[PDB]
């Protein structure tokens, strides 16, 4: 009647098939906009490009949007810069869908939740072209606020309590104000430095005494965290390999 | 799994698919016999 | 039928029960012991709505409803013809859900990141459940639960809202949808931030965590921060869910009156109660 | 076992900010830090920007809240006591249908429309602020954008929806329970507002929304121990926190997004949440009378 | 016709056809049963 | 058709199966327990 | 148009095929079930 | 895929789709005798 | 490719032809069932 | 006009219109499956 | 792509278009026969 | 007037315009149908 | 871009948009042969 | 061991049986309670 | 059926069968107690 367009068609009804129209397109923008990372899609036992896909192909895969750096670097997404088939591990069974039985220490082979991605060899950059990620003796303008327990000389343990070392320096994050990491000296070889996250510890401020503490990997694990070039910056590569090692440890931290 | 195992395995599965299907086969009989399902032109009872 | 960079995490391990029996992918999906078990529900749960529908009179999708018991039964099993199908397809979501919650769990473990997606998804399954299982419960009936429908899940929605005549008035309902609107608000803001940060304009080279801090300090006079706003995101939709989940309970079980009127004791305050 | 909910050793240093050209006015407020801030997220505050655009939005702003105020005081006679009673139940009332899209008088809703006004205009202020305040730090305009689907659902709440009626009756008052109870006899009004699709697709982005927030956030806090949280450079530069986050949800779920991508999603429901509901209430009262016998015709109802 | 494995792996494309299968047998036999004709349950008259 | 476990590993779908096949069952006894002429327990007449 | 292979792969085309095939079977079957004339199952009379 | 398998799985794959076909149409058959499901110009006197 | 382009569109071609076929088929048993083109006075 | 081809691709082209003209297509015959007149399914008379 | 290609591509699309614009004018005047769908003064009846 | 193109992309510029003209037509289509004179599917009389 | 094309592109799109118009206009001629759209003193008809 | 899956399998079979033995005892004993295969008329 | 336990573990299995049995027990108790004949508690009488 009054709102009517054609006997049974109506605006509301008009407006709401134009919207699930506008709403399909937009899907469809959306699933280009993921399709950035990690397409197009390999085999999992070949690692040809096949997928069963169809006629979206075509409109699958959207053209590499161009990001630009403050150093003249610029990425590409998509890059179809892809991984290599053969890992350090092999298939438990030959069927594409089976998982890998690692062939050696998966912690330091980089397998699994120890697998790293294939960053660049740059530290994270500030505002002033610069590190951002440093151990805090070259920032001596940044500080260790007050009515927080100051993670420095505190032992580092894990969860059976053995002291896996002893904690040093802390690196901080200038671009955001933040601890990253906990630069520790280990008990078993002084000759050797680790770095361990941040995020990996708890507080422990309440208790007999202040410690630091790591649920994840073992003491012994901590002879074999990888190791960092410049001891004063990190690159984006070595933090990753860094973070990955630290996190495999729950997975499998009682061998394999 | 190779060839000949595949088989070994697949004597026991047909003995079970046989041994389902003629257990389900007597259930369905009973239940016939108690109250069929196909209704006749009429309906039923 | 992988990522790029797919085929380096795909190990086993990880999984709570099964051992090395569901460990495997299907296509992109991992299935494990739960997942199996999620489309065991969700196959039967599914089926038996659609059942539900062949029983109904519409097989309008928006028309298609399975309902409760009637309260006449109080907290007891029902027949399968007249409410004891929406009970069966409650056990089976709930069944459905906490296999999903399960199988993330067991994909967290086997990428070794934080269990923190299964936890947050556990407020929207104590939230569905509080809905059909706990409300009902303390109300005395499963009649009081909602029915499966399209349409008909907000007919229940609006007649138990306006049972307490207005329903706007809970003040639990109150602060949930104030959480809820500023989850949506924050989002918005994240979403935004985070965009306009990697896509500057032309030229315009990628913005780095403080130009995104001071955008916020410019604007607004707070910036949370990068990692911040995620804690705060996720803390405020759990607490949406949470006060929705409390103004549910207090509604039936524990208040049976007008909502509106409850706040008259705010009106009579010994410092302003004139009279 | 640590999550990141809560910061247990916090970090200050010297303040600082982007750089900005001069202009007519310097960054204002001295910045400090607050310990329950930087225990949830970071601890500076401030210094906030008061431009020329930002000085317009808080004196029309400003204007607007004393206009409605001082209004909802005169309403209880002065009294600060009965003041605190009311508060909840005061509202600026729009005014009646007689008056049309005219000024009313200032006591039967000249008053309530001044205000509206003022308010739109400190709103559109605002929105220019965010816009110049993004393109001044060399960014995307985003959040303009995002904050223009939540004004255009405003303005078709209190103007559009006025004009395309010829009047302000039917809009909402400014009071903390009236505006409740405008909700709901406009729900009343025009037949169960459950009925109108878009107020159904407007609740869908709204549930999407919180429901993505939620799943985003819990993957990020879920990838922090991986450089997750810092999620710009992980654009910029996959790094493995991206890449699991991205798996974890490819594995559970079938598909999955972008470190970027996921932003776009968030970006859109939350745009559509308003954009949906500000459409629903364009189409109530002047193209659908009733939503319920809408939904009768469109087979939403069993057809009583 | 038995070029079609050289475009479609057979595992999965037994797994995809048997899962389509079920699913739309079981949708006829539940349209059927919301029938008044083809319910064989409810068995009404057909006269 | 012996070759079947070729395609299929035996120790994982024969569990599915059996999944399958009690969701089935069960799917199918509901449906009965939901009609008025196959519901035993409520055992009503059929004339 | 034998060279519109060169454009298409074969297995995508057919793929969408498959699909978008399908689901205009069921719409158009849908369509017809919701018309008092064409709904075979419960067979209306036509005057 | 090896193509030296593609002859024995479309054998197979053709032998049981056949069965499945015959079994369906077989059915089909039945249900018609019982109940036709193609009505004339009056409906299902 | 043209490898198999040629030899892929005549298989395309004999299959959509029997598609084709047996829907007008199906078209044509229907409409001997019941025409779907109203006349002038409706359906009778 | 041959040119129009170097601008887009000739894959994007064709599957956008293809998708476009189907989109199209369904909505007019919707739209005519409103209209009491060019209804080919319940046919109301034109008198 | 090359000229020629594009060349090619546009003779085969004028051809395509061709026979579409065709068939759906055929369609057109059919649906008109059967029914015109411009009404005049008093409308369509 | 041919060097609006060396500001305007051709491609985008093209597309934009297509995008746009539709959505006008098709707006102007509804407007017409949704008038009681220029509806040319109930075809109202002009008296 | 260069301005080699400038005028290519130019020359068609001045066409194109020529053979739109001219096939718009006479869209609405007929429409005004049908109902015209700009009512008189007393209204439509 | 090879060993340890024999004596499950012969623990697990015992188990079997006499789990089953009680299931059948249990449900002859509803039946004489009450049978639950009505007749043609119903129950009563 | 010789060593099944050298495929399946004994100790997953057994808990799986644990969980399953107790599941479906309480599934048929309460469908029994839903009913007017079999609830033991209510005890309706038979004639
Ligand atoms: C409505 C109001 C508003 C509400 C807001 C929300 C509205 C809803 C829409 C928005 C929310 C959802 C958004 C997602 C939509 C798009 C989803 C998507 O594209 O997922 C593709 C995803 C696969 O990702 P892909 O990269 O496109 O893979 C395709 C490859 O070409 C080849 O993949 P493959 O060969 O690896 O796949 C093999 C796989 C078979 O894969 C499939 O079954 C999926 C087929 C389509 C892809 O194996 C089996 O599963 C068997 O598969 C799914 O759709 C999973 C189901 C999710 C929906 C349920
Ligand atoms: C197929 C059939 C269905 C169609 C489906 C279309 C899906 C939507 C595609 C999409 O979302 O693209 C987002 C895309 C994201 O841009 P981006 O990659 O973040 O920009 C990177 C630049 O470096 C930085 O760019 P920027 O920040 O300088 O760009 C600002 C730009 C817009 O860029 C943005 O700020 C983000 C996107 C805002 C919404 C734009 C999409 C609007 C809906 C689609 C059109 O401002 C505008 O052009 C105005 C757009 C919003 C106007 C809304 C007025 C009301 C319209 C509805 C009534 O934004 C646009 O495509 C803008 C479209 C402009 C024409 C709008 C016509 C209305
Ligand atoms: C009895 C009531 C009835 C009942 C049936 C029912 C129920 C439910 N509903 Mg609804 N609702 C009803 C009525 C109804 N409902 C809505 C709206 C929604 C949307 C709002 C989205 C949003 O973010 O809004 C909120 C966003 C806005 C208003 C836009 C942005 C606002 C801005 C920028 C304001 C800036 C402010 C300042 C700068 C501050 C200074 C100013 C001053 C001091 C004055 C959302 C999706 C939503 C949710 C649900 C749910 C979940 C339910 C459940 C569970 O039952 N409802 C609005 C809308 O869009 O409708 C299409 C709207 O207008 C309207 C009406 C009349
Ligand atoms: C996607 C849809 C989403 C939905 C769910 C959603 C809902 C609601 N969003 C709501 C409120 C606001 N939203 C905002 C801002 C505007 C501020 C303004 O207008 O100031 C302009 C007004 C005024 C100046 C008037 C008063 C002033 C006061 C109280 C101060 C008076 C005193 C003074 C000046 C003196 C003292 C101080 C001195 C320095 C001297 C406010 C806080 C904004 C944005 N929403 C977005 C989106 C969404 N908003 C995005 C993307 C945003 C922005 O960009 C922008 C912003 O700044 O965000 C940080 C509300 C009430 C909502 C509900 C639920 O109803
Ligand atoms: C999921 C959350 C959805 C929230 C909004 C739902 C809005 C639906 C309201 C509605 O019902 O809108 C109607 C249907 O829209 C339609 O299906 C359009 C198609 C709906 C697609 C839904 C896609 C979800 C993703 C209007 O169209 P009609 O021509 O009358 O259709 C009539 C028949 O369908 C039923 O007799
Ligand atoms: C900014 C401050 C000014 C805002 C108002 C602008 C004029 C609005 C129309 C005035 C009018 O004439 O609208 C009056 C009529 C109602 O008239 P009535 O029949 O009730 O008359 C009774 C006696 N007066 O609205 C309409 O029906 C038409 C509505 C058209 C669309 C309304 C939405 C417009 C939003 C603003 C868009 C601005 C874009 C500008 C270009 C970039
Ligand atoms: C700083 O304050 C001190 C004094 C402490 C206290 C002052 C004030 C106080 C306590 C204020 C409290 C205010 C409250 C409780 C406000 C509640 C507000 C709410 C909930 C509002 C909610 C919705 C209202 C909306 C969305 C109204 C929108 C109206 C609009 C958009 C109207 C626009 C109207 C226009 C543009 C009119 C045009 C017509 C004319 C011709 C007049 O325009 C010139
Ligand atoms: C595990 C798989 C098991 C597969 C089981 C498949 C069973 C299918 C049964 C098909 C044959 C049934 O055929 C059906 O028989 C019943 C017999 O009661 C007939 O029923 C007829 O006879 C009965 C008994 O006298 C009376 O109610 C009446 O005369 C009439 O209804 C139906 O008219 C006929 O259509
Ligand atoms: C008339 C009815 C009531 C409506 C109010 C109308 C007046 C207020 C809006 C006018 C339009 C404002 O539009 C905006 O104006 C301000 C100056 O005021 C300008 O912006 C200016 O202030 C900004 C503040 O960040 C500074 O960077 C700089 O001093 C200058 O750019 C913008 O370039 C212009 O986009
Ligand atoms: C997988 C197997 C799929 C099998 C699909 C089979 C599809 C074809 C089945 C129906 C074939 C047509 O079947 C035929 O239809 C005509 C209607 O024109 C009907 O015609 C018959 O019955 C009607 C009344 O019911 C009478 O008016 C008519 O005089 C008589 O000849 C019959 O029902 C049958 O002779
Ligand atoms: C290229 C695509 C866009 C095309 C745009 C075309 C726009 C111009 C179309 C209309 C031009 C004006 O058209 C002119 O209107 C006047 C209005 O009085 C008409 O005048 C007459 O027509 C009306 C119509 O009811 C009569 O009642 C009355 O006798 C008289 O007023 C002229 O007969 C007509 O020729
Ligand atoms: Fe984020």
């Amino acid at each position: 009647n009054k709102g009517d367009i054609t006997g049974y068609m109506d605006v509301a009804q008009v407006v709401l098939y134009a919207f699930w129209i506008f709403f399909a397109g937009l899907i469809i923008y959306l699933r280009r906009e993921d399709r950035r990372e990690g397409y197009p899609l390999e085999d999992a036992i070949s690692g040809k490009i096949n997928s069963l896909q169809g006629l979206g192909s075509v409109f699958s895969i959207a053209r590499p949007k161009i990001f630009k750096l403050k150093t003249g670097a610029t990425y590409a997404a998509p890059n179809f810069k892809r991984d290599a088939v053969a890992i350090k591990a092999t298939r438990t069974a030959p069927t594409a869908g089976a998982p890998f039985e690692p062939t050696g220490n998966p912690m330091t082979d980089a397998v699994g939740p120890a697998a790293y991605a294939l960053r660049d060899e740059l530290p994270d950059l500030t505002l002033g072209g610069q590190p951002a990620i440093v151990p805090l003796r070259v920032a001596p303008t940044f500080s260790v606020a007050a009515e927080d327990t100051d993670p420095r000389g505190l032992p580092v343990v894990d969860r059976k309590g053995a002291v896996a070392g002893k904690v040093t320096d802390l690196w901080i994050d200038r671009a955001s104000i933040a601890i990253r990491y906990l630069e520790v000296e280990l008990a078993a070889t002084p000759g050797r430095k680790v770095l361990l996250p941040f995020a990996a510890t708890r507080i422990n401020a309440k208790t007999k005494s202040k410690t630091v503490t790591v649920q994840s990997i073992l003491a012994r694990h901590f002879a074999n965290v990888p190791t960092i070039a410049k001891t004063d910056s990190i690159t984006r590569r070595e933090e990753d390999k860094v973070m990955a090692y630290y996190s495999s440890g729950y997975l499998y931290s009682d061998r394999v | 799994i190779t060839e000949g195992e595949a088989k070994e395995f697949h004597k026991i599965f047909t003995s079970s698919i046989l041994v389902f299907f003629g257990v389900a086969a007597f259930a369905h009989l009973l239940v016939w016999i108690w109250r069929p399902w196909v209704p006749g032109p009429n309906g039923y009872s | 039928a992988l990522l790029s960079f797919e085929r380096k995490y795909r190990v086993r391990g990880g999984t709570l029960i099964g051992g090395d029996l569901f460990d495997f992918w299907v296509g992109p999906f991992y299935v494990g012991f739960f997942g199996v078990t999620t489309l065991l529900f969700t196959v039967l749960g599914t089926a038996l709505i659609v059942w539900g529908a062949a029983l109904g009179p519409s097989w309008t999708f928006w028309q298609i409803s399975i309902n409760p018991p009637d309260v006449s039964y109080g907290l007891a099993m029902a027949p399968m013809a007249k409410g004891g199908l929406w009970q069966i397809i409650t056990f089976s979501a709930i069944g459905a859900f906490v296999s999903w919650a399960l199988r993330e769990v067991e994909i967290c473990r086997k990428l070794g990141i934080g269990y923190h997606i299964p936890f947050a998804f556990g407020f929207a399954i104590l939230a569905y459940v509080s809905l059909v299982v706990i409300r009902p419960v303390m109300m005395g009936a499963w009649g009081y639960g909602f029915p499966y429908g399209f349409m008909t899940h907000l007919d229940w929605v609006s007649n138990t809202g306006y049972q307490y005549a207005n329903f706007h008035y809970n003040p639990a309902h109150m602060l949930g949808i104030t959480l809820f609107f500023t989850t949506c608000l924050a989002l918005a803001l994240h979403g935004s931030l985070i965009l306009s940060a990697a896509n500057p304009g032309k030229g315009e080279v990628v913005k780095g965590p403080e130009h995104e801090n001071t955008y916020f300090q410019d604007t607004i006079g707070y910036s949370v921060g990068t990692l911040g706003i995620h804690r705060v995101g996720l803390i405020l939709a759990l607490s949406a869910v949470v006060w929705s989940i409390i103004c549910m309970i207090l509604s039936g079980p524990i208040y049976t009156g007008s909502w509106p009127d409850w706040w008259l004791w705010w009106q009579k305050l010994p410092f302003w109660n004139h009279g | 076992e640590y999550q990141n909910i809560l910061t247990g050793v916090q970090v200050r240093t010297a303040p600082h900010s982007a750089p900005i050209a001069k202009g007519i006015f310097p960054r204002l407020g001295k910045p400090g830090f607050s310990y329950w801030l930087g225990k949830i997220g970071d601890a500076q505050i401030g210094p906030i920007y008061l431009g020329t655009t930002g000085v317009l939005s808080l004196v029309f702003g400003f204007f607007a809240i004393e206009i409605i105020g001082f209004n909802l005081l005169a309403s209880v006679n002065w009294s600060p006591m009965e003041f605190g009673r009311q508060f909840f139940w005061l509202g600026l009332e729009p005014p009646a249908a007689e008056y049309g899209l005219g000024f009313a008088p200032l006591a039967e809703g000249g008053w309530w429309q001044i205000a509206g006004f003022f308010l739109t205009t400190s709103i559109l202020l605002w929105w220019v602020r965010m816009y110049r305040r993004a393109r001044a730090l060399k960014m995307g305009t985003h959040t303009a954008w995002a904050f223009a689907s939540a004004i255009f659902l405003f303005l078709s709440l209190g103007f559009i929806r006025p004009l395309l009626m010829g009047n302000f009756s039917e809009s909402v008052p400014f009071g903390i329970f009236p505006h409740l109870e405008w909700t709901n006899s406009f729900s009343l009004n025009y037949g169960n507002f459950f009925y109108n699709p878009f107020h159904m697709l407007s609740i869908a982005f709204l549930y999407g929304s919180a429901l993505l927030f939620a799943m985003h956030g819990a993957t990020i806090l879920a990838v922090s121990r991986l450089g997750g949280d810092r999620e710009v450079e992980q654009i910029t530069d996959r790094g493995t926190a991206a890449e699991r986050a991205a798996l974890f949800w490819r594995w559970t779920m079938g598909f999955n997004a972008t470190m970027e991508s996921i932003h776009r999603w968030a970006w859109w429901f939350a745009v559509l949440c308003t954009f949906t509901g500000a459409i629903g209430i364009l189409l109530t009262g002047t193209v659908v009378d009733n939503w319920f016998e809408w939904g009768v015709k469109h087979g939403l109802a069993p057809a009583p | 016709m038995w070029r079609i494995w050289q475009l479609f792996d057979p595992r999965q494309a037994l797994v995809g056809l048997a899962t389509f299968l079920f699913v739309l047998a079981l949708l006829i036999h539940f349209i059927l049963l919301s029938t008044e004709r083809f319910n064989w349950l409810e068995g009404a008259s057909t006269k």
